[PDB]
């Protein structure tokens, strides 16, 4: 039969903030978008940090944000995961860290790392628990193999880190340096092997010696290279020649991975994660499968669904909101609007939002639809230019999109939730007028279209799922530790 | 996005 539809309507990087100023949210004329906050009740529920599996005090993002609202959980993002077994001690029992620990000892450790706080690929307080761990377990000679940064941290803060770590040798006992590499050369990704080579060999075969890990990095400095582009060396007596590789992401790994795994015997290689280097390693830390997603769960109950948005958000209504997974399920249909081409999208804030709207009003007149995952790109895409009035411009293109949108469904006696994945639109300049181009930590508004009813105070993105499930009437898995935004 | 996977920092380095 003919369905009365649900819609969850993703305004991407459009948040909540006190001042107008750099507010493309306020100053934007959003004749419908107010009109529905006005009559509806309304919330505000949290996109950054904790809320969203990320650490503390940092920003939301798209993907991060689609995954927390397919799955109808906070999502543990990896990094996260690491810090959270430090903490409570779980990773100092780890299985596969204890076993490499005793192999070196029946034999009697190098470590592999990015040795930064970038929190992109790694972490040094990562390196920092190993050591801890080997000086627990009585481990004799560990050597660290550094790749230094510059990148996802200051491109010259490269000597704070290695200081902080001969520090952390000198007040725990253990450990050295023998070799350092600018992640140019020991973590690219684009099948450059002749910068991989280079530091294959500094970890002790042909390659540059200095006397200290310092020296050699202001040798570099002194030659107009910084921290990412070091050439690699290896440190004086300090390298003994030959493991974990504390890297938790796989795509800038796999290349070093692959040659040196790729002569030496009764070598026992861990990645901190599994990489795809096609090589048998120990694997110290295992993912969580998400099952249960807000797309499997209207699956399973027979219901219809779509997934929709134009290109720069396709992905994410897509392969993020089913948790990591590209396949459709059943029942399932999506539409691809193309994006312009531009190189930034100041030059069309309406971006393809109308396409997107005509869209969706040709599905909706189908009237077999139960759910709808939906979103609007343009605020999010607009905002990272760090200007104010074509930000404006992308939200009034998209409020009357919405209007249309949320009107037709309100027509088919359905139901609106109006939100948000992270902020960025809410402050394009900072408080001198310059652009600001990121995410924002700000929490996101949400707009339930059902009259009656009253939202708890709070939230987080993880409870939109719940929410959804509540105005479908279906129930809700146990999975989903979110908790509905409507009360009852 | 697509040179990494969702729990290796899908945000950045794209
Ligand atoms: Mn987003
Ligand atoms: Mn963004």
């Amino acid at each position: 039969m003919a369905k009365k539809p649900t819609a969850l309507i993703i305004l991407d990087g459009f948040a909540n903030r006190e001042s107008e100023h750099g507010n493309a949210v306020k100053l934007a004329n959003k004749p419908n978008f107010d009109r529905y906050y006005n009559k509806y009740p309304t919330t505000q529920i949290e996109a950054s940090g904790l809320d969203v599996g990320l650490p503390e005090g940092q920003m939301g993002n798209s993907e991060v944000g689609h995954m927390n609202i397919g799955a109808g959980r906070i999502v543990y993002q990896s990094l996260t995961r690491i810090n959270k077994s430090i903490e409570d001690g779980d990773f100092f029992e780890n299985d596969v860290l204890n076993n490499a620990i005793a192999h070196v000892n029946s034999h009697d450790l190098h470590i592999f790392g990015l040795l930064s706080d970038g929190g992109v690929h790694s972490h040094y307080k990562h390196l920092f628990a190993l050591l801890e761990l080997a000086k627990k377990q009585g481990v004799e000679k560990v050597y660290v193999h550094a790749f230094l940064d510059g990148r996802d941290v200051d491109q010259k803060s490269a000597l704070k880190y290695i200081e902080e770590t001969e520090a952390k040798f000198n007040e725990l006992g253990i450990g050295q340096f023998a070799s350092v590499s600018g992640r140019y050369y020991a973590m690219d990704r684009d099948k450059r092997w002749e910068r991989e080579e280079k530091a294959y060999n500094a970890i002790n075969f042909d390659a540059p010696t200095y006397a200290t890990a310092k020296e050699g990095v202001e040798a570099s400095y002194n030659e107009g290279l910084t921290d990412e582009f070091v050439v690699p060396f290896i440190v004086e007596n300090q390298n003994d020649g030959v493991v974990i590789f504390y890297n938790f992401r796989p795509d800038r790994a796999a290349q070093l991975s692959e040659i040196f795994a790729n002569q030496v015997k009764d070598l026992f290689y861990a990645t901190f994660t599994k990489y795809n280097d096609n090589i048998d390693a120990a694997i110290v830390f295992e993912k969580v499968d998400l099952n249960n997603t807000i797309g499997e769960i209207a699956q399973n109950n027979n219901l219809t669904q779509l997934r929709i948005a134009e290109t720069e958000k396709y992905p994410h209504v897509t392969y993020f909101m089913s948790g990591g997974r590209n396949e459709e399920f059943k029942g399932e249909r999506r539409r691809l609007i193309d994006s312009p081409k531009v190189a930034t999208y100041d030059l069309k804030p309406e971006m393809s939002a109308y396409e997107v709207k005509d869209a969706l009003l040709e599905e909706l007149n189908k009237g077999d639809l139960d759910l709808i995952i939906l979103n609007f790109a343009n605020p999010d895409m607009v905002g990272h230019s760090g200007m104010l009035e074509p930000t404006i411009k992308a939200i009034e293109a998209v409020d009357e999109c919405l209007g249309e949108v949320v009107d037709k469904i309100l027509d088919m006696d359905g139901y609106a939730i109006i939100t948000a994945d992270h902020g960025n639109s809410d402050q394009v300049l900072t408080d001198d007028d310059q652009p600001m181009t990121t995410h924002t930590t700000n929490p996101v508004p949400v707009i339930v279209t059902k009259e009656g009813v009253t939202l708890r105070e709070t939230g987080r993105l993880g409870d939109l799922a719940p929410t959804l499930l509540d105005l479908l009437n279906v129930e809700q898995p146990e999975d989903m530790t979110g908790e509905s935004l409507i009360k009852h | 996005x697509q040179v990494t996977v969702w729990w290796a920092s899908p945000w950045e380095d794209c």
